[PDB]
């Protein structure tokens, strides 16, 4: 339901994507949606990812605040938010089968 | 097109009081169970500034006497202690759907002890009058509550129709108003009498105070 | 260190265009979202328009035929744009930033007020409110500048550049039976400083580009 809607919004941004902003590279675990929502929380002024930040913020009730960490422990590799989106999906469709 | 509708339209709270706004939207600001809603505050003269997001969490630097809470379509904003600052029109906004909209706001004002306004009056300047206008200018200074009633008097004929008041929103600091009536006469009226009086009826005055010149000098 | 601000003219013609700029620096508007607000005098925030860096555009339902908003990276600046401006469009035109998710309005410009309306721009004659006479016996004096007959609004007043602004109380502007506006600033101060301190009334008109500096005393 949900997380099938989530992989939906994935692709359908997918087909550049926040020019200029680069986010942290997410280490993909036990039910990380928090960590994707905490590496997302940074990028400012994109309305082509906004949905993917609610329905992150659906799986991850907890308050997230720009900058202020808790989350993510893995913070050196800095991508686009493309290939993040790409590193994502690649997780979200292994939790789906 | 969500409408955002807050009640009461105004209120008055004590210094170190509890004081609740209200928000109702007419459809839901929800979505994945989180609520679009976002509280601002603007103070007098100056933009708004925001004070919540997400209906609950407050802004960086924001006292932390003010919470807001609700979900779906009814929320509150809450001031735990109103301090004599916090006087001010608070919006509530939405951003879960296009377009964004506010509420038309909630004017907060303190409630604070009776106090007598200071009368002042101030005759035309020669420089005005050499134009041909003469504004006689009668001054109340920090009182509460607002209300209150300036009389012109010229040679004791009371005047009616040519004078114009205008007064300051709730002082920041000692939550009094201050109120300025401006008597507005020609320059060929304002020679042919003598005695400018203003006449002030106040809560905090047992007795209206008259404060008042002689044209010419006395 | 993000700062907003506001720039277009302080009248307009009934239904000419009003082109409004807000100029943001401290942001790149590839990556930052503006929004244009606005406030008629004593009334209710409105909300207009914005651009998300990304560049989606959103226009409030009512409004939307008459508003156009676009932007310039290299200047860094967002236009709006309203045709057929009527009087009941004066208000004070803010422009705010998005902060980050959720997207809340977190960084305000002061504000550019438009007024609409046929009425020639005319600066103020300023005066001097200084009292007859006082009583020996009064610990508080009152000194003050009437700032009279100007169009259209605002007029800025500060005492002693800005140096005096305890006690200060700057009238809200009111409308004359003759179209033009008139507004009053007092101060008051104890007893024991006149003659001694000075009290200047700085009075700027942005729209009539007058500036006087008057001080103020008793004759």
């Amino acid at each position: 339901t949900a997380l099938r809607e989530l992989i939906e919004e994935l692709v359908n941004i997918t087909q550049p994507l926040c020019n200029g902003s680069m986010v942290w590279s997410i280490n993909l675990t036990a039910g990380m949606y928090c960590a994707a929502l905490e590496s997302l929380i940074n990028v400012s002024g994109c309305s082509a990812i906004e949905k993917t930040q609610r329905m992150l913020s659906g799986f991850c009730p907890h308050k997230v605040s720009a900058g202020q960490f808790s989350s993510l422990h893995v913070r050196d590799t800095k991508i686009e938010v493309a290939q993040f989106v790409k590193d994502l999906l690649l997780h979200l469709k292994k939790l789906f089968r | 097109d969500i409408v955002m509708t807050q009640s009461p339209d105004s209120l008055s709270v004590s210094l170190g009081e509890r004081a609740t706004i209200n928000c109702r939207a007419s459809k839901s600001v929800d979505s994945y169970g989180n609520s679009f809603m976002h509280w601002y505050q603007q103070k007098p003269g100056q933009p708004p500034k925001l004070l919540i997001y997400l209906a609950s969490n407050l802004e960086s630097g924001v006292p932390d006497r003010f919470s807001g809470s609700g979900s779906g379509t009814d929320f509150t904003l809450t001031i735990s202690s109103l301090q004599a600052e916090d006087v001010a029109v608070y919006y509530c906004q939405q951003n879960n759907e296009d377009p964004r909209t506010f509420g038309g706001g909630t004017k907060v004002e303190i409630k604070r002890t009776v106090a007598a306004p200071s009368v002042f009056i101030f005759p035309p300047s020669d420089e005005q009058l050499k134009s041909g206008t003469a504004s006689v200018v009668c001054l109340l200074n920090n009182f509460y509550p607002r209300e209150a009633k300036v009389q012109w008097k010229v040679d004791n004929a009371l005047q009616s129709g040519n004078s114009q008041e205008s007064v300051t929103e709730q002082d920041s600091k000692d939550s009094t108003y201050s109120l300025s009536s401006t008597l507005t006469l020609s320059k060929a009226d304002y020679e042919k009498h003598k005695v400018y009086a203003c006449e002030v009826t106040h809560q905090g005055l047992s007795s209206p105070v008259t404060k008042s010149f002689n044209r010419g000098e006395c | 260190q993000v700062t907003l601000r506001e720039s277009g003219p302080a009248l307009v013609k009934p239904t000419q265009t009003l082109t409004l700029t807000c100029t943001v620096s401290g942001f790149s508007l590839s990556a930052y979202s503006v929004n244009w607000i606005r406030q008629p005098p004593g009334k209710a925030l409105e909300w207009l328009a914005m651009i998300w860096g990304d560049g989606k555009i959103v226009y409030n339902s009512a409004l939307k035929s008459r508003l156009t908003i676009s932007k310039d990276t290299s200047k860094n600046q967002v236009v709006l744009t309203m045709t057929n401006m009527d009087p009941v469009d004066t208000a004070t035109y803010y422009c705010a930033g998005d902060g980050y998710y959720p997207y809340a309005m977190d960084n305000w410009g002061q504000g550019s007020l438009v007024t609409v309306s046929s009425a020639s721009t005319k600066g103020p004659s300023v005066f001097p409110l200084a009292p007859c006479s006082r009583s020996t016996s009064e610990s508080t004096a009152a000194l003050g500048c009437l700032v009279k007959d100007y169009f259209p609004e605002p007029v800025t007043v500060s005492w002693n550049s800005g140096a005096l602004t305890s006690g200060v109380h700057t009238f809200p502007a009111v409308l004359q039976s003759s179209g033009l506006y008139s507004l009053s600033s007092v101060v008051t101060v104890p007893s024991s400083s006149l003659g001694t301190k000075t009290y200047t009334c700085n009075v700027d008109h942005k729209p009539s580009n007058t500036k006087v500096d008057k001080r103020v005393e008793s004759k």
